[PDB]
RNA sequence: GGGAUUGCUGACUGAUAGUGCAAACAGUACUGUGAAGGAACUAAUGAAACUGGGCUAUAAGUGCGCAUUCCACCAAUACGU
RNA sequence: UACCGUACUGCAAACCGACUCAGGUGGGCUAGUAUAUAUACUCAGGCCAUAGAAUCAACCAUGUUAAAGGAACUCGGCAAAAU
């Protein structure tokens, strides 16, 4: 009778006919040019006079190991 | 046979298959009875299993090439026999005959020849089913070999709390400050580390 | 203005008459390319013949003209 | 006047009628929620997607 | 398995505007794909040498960042990044009608094309690689030139 | 540089680069924390490879964008494609390698764990 | 007579099919002596709009059949044209009847399937704009005798001199 | 800088699915578009 | 009372029947703003209406797959293979 | 200095009306004779695809002209004409 438990209810329906996206889903797919839906991206900064300022602290950072070169372990095993 | 496939009860609950692929057997039934053939392959369906056997189940084949009309190519090939319809010929008298799954030592389960004296001489041999072995066509590039991929390099000795094993570099103190051997100079080439460089210099000229 | 029963095969098909095409009495036939049209239109090459060899024509020779051309 | 155009098209409208929030926001939309999970519709909303 | 919830349009409208998070860790295992797209036999003969191009075009995922595809490159494939432009595709309709006439539809998952715009490595710049005409009579050629055929149809025979 | 997704380099030429196997959980638990981070950014590399590889040819991947591409199932000579192949045992590698991962992150004591799982 | 069989069923069943109206044109109404013949399938017209041309056809030679056909500016003769070419292909190439003897001693139009459609008739009631088809059947008998051309046979206006 | 028979309407052009460009799009669509060249300050029709 | 496994259970039904659905995707397509309503489609065989033409005018065998009971190994208490 | 929109259509064959439906659908920009965004012709621009082909049927719809009269028509100058 709860909110969250009637939301959980429709996820776990909805777990059932997933995958590729058949049926009504293929129509309910353009609801993202439809209504400015926000795909899973991580903010970066805030506006403040509506300029945005990008924090650098949460400037994208990856940590590549230092050389993927004469390293002796491949993606594929022999068998 | 039926064409419904799926009311069949599934047989062959344990599976033990008499007849095996690559061996002499007689045509029991059809169109052409009291021949002989090899086993090219068994189609091991629990509902419809079904024997191909050497150039006796003779249909012609109309094989399609995509078109529309009546552009095809026809080529003889041997229809499916039933598994049922097959026997095992006995190399003595040229006759069916029926496999019984008998023990002999070490256990192991052999096919002999239905004798109140089952013991050697007796046994028909099983040829394997298997021989796809990649190991022969190895050693190419971008792959690594089985003891290489075996070796035991991680250890829990290591790995301890150390929240000041920074060596102060950075940003390579930051990723072992947050729990890193050696960041790539691309990589921290790639957050700019000259915006305030190149004004500091300016400001210094 | 509506039929108040359902026509028979029988009174159809008489009433069917004048849907029907008269036959053609003449044919005008070209013995190469064995092309058929009415005797009073051309079926050639310039009209509509894929068939059309030349020989439907047998005789065409005029040489000489005088003009101005005008460019 | 010429009739059968009453449905005029509108994404606020049908959002902010049959959507999920106001489905949620009393407790009878909430048991209409329940019996569409109970028939079995593949489309609980007009405006679920994925 | 777990895989994609169902979002509702009225639920993003409500629980609005993600705040950006407090911290930001360095990225180890990073689950970011990229792909190119068909280029130019030129195109591939210009990469099979030297390695590099002006404008490469990629197929990524919807939830990247152009910070995130200009940051990768640079850190794992050693490249100078300019500048990213990112267009949100929809997924492609497919039709493969059954065995009774049903009409199966698909949609394929939603990508993301990013136009990376690249910089000459170090010191290779002259691979850049490009008579006149006046521009008067670019136009005056232009203007007299003969009209664009209307489009046919297709039923229609030409 | 963009020679590492621009092409196989080794496809063109009738040579085939990788004739073996993706990498198991049971080989995989036995390498160190360093030692899957340089192969999950191998693995990572030779994915976007594959995909673009196979994205220049139009096949498709995963079995269930070959009923969607209405191509049929086994009998077509495109399972049999080899950047087909080595693509699912690098998804396998990957997906194995997060396995691993967890269970490690799972099998500690400390608030040490709090930060094992934010780096995974 | 066919000692050997198609490897599926569905072709199977389609040999079996065809051998059994090849029983049934044979002895059956006319059959015996040799015959060209030829079925045309789903021709995109009415049964009416055939039998139009149909029923001038009916029982002449085949080149004064052909002369009715070229004559006319339906879309029906065309095809009927094309069920005529087919049948006096059959009869020449296939078979071995003389040609300038053959008479069209059977022909007729038979339903095809339908394409269902809807037309909107207004104040909301619906109608139907259903695709008809139709079926030719031509067989074209060899007489003992070449037959009166039926249509004199003049010079064009090329033949002028 | 400018395909003037693309301009003018008489030749096909680059992305040709556009066929009425915007203030942007005008540089990308042009048939003779150079990506070396640099990108002009206000970018223009 | 209710929710899932098993039925050597059925003088229950057998594709307009039996659940609304025996099916690649049935609470689907489709209808409606919405709550809500809600189909058809198995494999062969191919009846009639209908429309053209013609005419008339030996209750058996043999193979496979299991189940029952014998046997010999059994957890040694229901059979375990 | 990120994220979302950017194709195409938008008085319409692509929206709302079961339809390629003579219906309904918001805002803005604009040249000359000329003078008002009315009216006639035209600029920029667009269009002459969604049944075609001839011909003297009757009749129907919509109009032009009509001798001498003139509401005598008709329930009622309704409808046309007229200013
Ligand atoms: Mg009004
Ligand atoms: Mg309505
Ligand atoms: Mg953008
Ligand atoms: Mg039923
Ligand atoms: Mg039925
Ligand atoms: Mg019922
Ligand atoms: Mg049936
Ligand atoms: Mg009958
Ligand atoms: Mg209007
Ligand atoms: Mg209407
Ligand atoms: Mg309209
Ligand atoms: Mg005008
Ligand atoms: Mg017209
Ligand atoms: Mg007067
Ligand atoms: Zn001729």
């Amino acid at each position: 009778i709860g909110r969250e438990a009637v939301v959980d209810l429709i996820q776990q329906s909805a777990a059932k006919q997933s995958g590729i996206r058949k049926g009504w889903q293929v129509k309910a797919a353009t609801w993202v040019k439809r209504v400015h839906v926000d795909r899973g991206d991580v903010k970066v900064g805030r506006l403040e006079g509506g300029e945005f300022q990008v924090l650098p602290h949460l400037r994208p950072r990856y940590f590549v190991p230092a050389d993927l070169d004469k390293f002796q372990l491949k993606p594929y095993v022999e068998v | 046979p039926q064409a419904l496939y799926r009311s069949i009860q599934p047989m062959f609950k344990t599976n033990r298959w008499r007849i095996c692929r690559d061996d002499l057997v007689y045509i029991l039934s059809g169109p052409d009875k009291g021949k002989t053939g090899k086993v090219l392959e068994i189609i091991k369906d629990t509902r419809t299993p079904q024997v191909i056997v050497e150039g006796r189940n003779l249909r012609k084949k109309k094989v399609k090439t995509g078109t529309g009309p009546d552009d095809f190519f026809v080529v003889t090939m041997e229809a499916p026999l039933h598994y049922s319809q097959v026997q095992l010929v006995d190399p003595q008298t040229g006759k069916p005959m029926r496999v019984i799954f008998a023990y002999t030592a070490d256990g192991t389960k052999v096919r002999s020849r239905k004798v109140p004296n089952p013991s050697t001489a007796d046994i028909i041999a099983t040829p394997s089913e298997e021989d796809p072995d990649p190991r022969v066509g190895l050693t190419g590039p971008k792959d690594t070999s089985a003891s290489l991929a075996r070796q035991a390099t991680y250890t829990p000795s290591a790995g301890f709390p150390f929240r000041v094993r920074n060596l102060e570099r950075i940003w390579a103190e930051l990723q072992p400050d947050a729990d890193x051997x050696x960041x790539x100079x691309x990589x921290x080439x790639x957050x700019x580390x000259x915006x305030x460089x190149x004004x500091x210099x300016x400001x210094x000229x | 203005a509506t039929p108040k029963k359902k026509l028979s095969l029988h009174r159809r098909g008489n009433r069917r008459v004048w849907y029907w095409l008269k036959r053609k009495t003449e044919v005008a036939k070209c013995s190469y390319c064995g092309a058929l049209s009415g005797r009073n239109q051309m079926f050639s090459g310039a009209a509509g013949n894929s068939a059309c060899t030349g020989q439907c024509v047998e005789q065409a020779p005029t040489p000489p003209a005088s003009s101005y051309p005008a460019e | 006047g010429n009739r059968g155009n009453t449905y005029q098209p509108s994404r606020r409208k049908r959002v902010n009628r049959h959507g999920l929030e106001k489905r949620l926001s009393t407790p009878q939309g909430r048991e209409v929620l329940l019996r569409r999970l109970r028939k079995g519709r593949w489309r609980i909303t007009v405006d679920s997607f994925r | 398995e777990q895989e994609t919830r169902l979002r509702f349009v009225s639920s993003e409208w409500r629980s609005g505007r993600p705040q950006p998070p407090e911290r930001r860790i360095p990225i180890c295992f990073p689950n970011i794909t990229l792909q190119m797209m068909k280029l130019t036999p030129e195109q591939m003969d210009q990469v099979k040498e030297t390695g590099w191009l002006r404008e490469v075009a990629f197929k990524t995922t919807p939830d990247v960042t152009k910070l995130e595809i200009a940051a990768f490159l640079q850190s794992v494939y050693g490249m100078n990044v300019e500048r990213v432009s990112t267009i949100n595709y929809l997924g492609r309709r497919r039709l493969a009608i059954s065995r009774n006439g049903k009409r199966l539809w698909w949609r394929e998952d939603d990508w993301k094309k990013a136009y990376v715009i690249f910089r000459p490595p170090a010191g290779q710049e002259h691979l850049l690689t490009r008579q006149q005409r006046p521009v008067i009579e670019q136009i005056r050629e232009a203007a007299r030139a003969p009209r664009l055929p209307p489009r046919p149809y297709p039923w229609e025979r030409r | 540089d963009v020679e590492n997704q621009g092409g196989l380099a080794c496809v063109p030429k009738p040579c085939v680069s990788s004739t073996g196997r993706g990498w198991k959980v049971e080989e995989l638990r036995l390498k160190s924390w360093q030692d899957l981070h340089k192969l999950w950014y191998v693995s990572l590399k030779e994915r976007n490879l594959l995909l673009t590889e196979m994205g220049l040819k139009h096949i498709p991947k995963d079995a269930a964008h070959q009923v969607m591409r209405r191509i049929p199932v086994g009998a077509a000579s495109v399972e049999e494609d080899p950047h087909r192949l080595r693509y699912t045992e690098v998804q396998n590698t990957l997906r194995h390698i997060r396995q691993v991962l967890e269970e490690r992150a799972a099998a500690e004591l400390v608030p040490k764990l709090r930060r094992e799982m934010l780096e995974v | 007579p066919r000692n050997w069989m198609w490897y599926d069923a569905d072709d199977e069943r389609e040999e079996r099919r065809k051998e059994r109206q090849r029983l049934a044109w044979a002895m059956g109404p006319g059959g015996g002596e040799e015959v060209g013949a030829a079925h045309l399938m789903d021709v995109p017209q009415s049964m009416k709009k055939m039998q139009r041309i149909v029923k001038l056809v009916r029982g002449l030679p085949y080149p004064d059949a052909v002369a009715q056909c070229s004559l006319v500016p339906h879309k029906a003769a065309r095809y009927m044209l094309q069920a005529l070419e087919a049948a006096h292909a059959d009869a020449t190439e296939v078979k071995g009847l003389d040609a300038e003897r053959l008479v069209v001693g059977t022909v007729f139009v038979t339903r095809g399937a339908y394409e269902p459609g809807i037309s909107y008739h207004s104040k909301g009631r619906p109608g139907s704009k259903t695709f008809h088809r139709s079926h030719i059947r031509v067989v074209l008998n060899q007489a003992a005798e070449r037959p009166a051309p039926f249509a004199r046979i003049v010079a064009p206006l090329m033949s002028r001199r | 800088k400018w395909d003037w028979k693309w301009v003018l309407g008489k030749a096909s052009g680059r992305k040709p699915a556009i066929t009425r460009p915007r203030r942007h799009q005008w540089h990308y669509c042009n048939p003779e578009y150079d990506p070396a060249a640099p990108l002009p300050e206000v970018l223009r029709s």
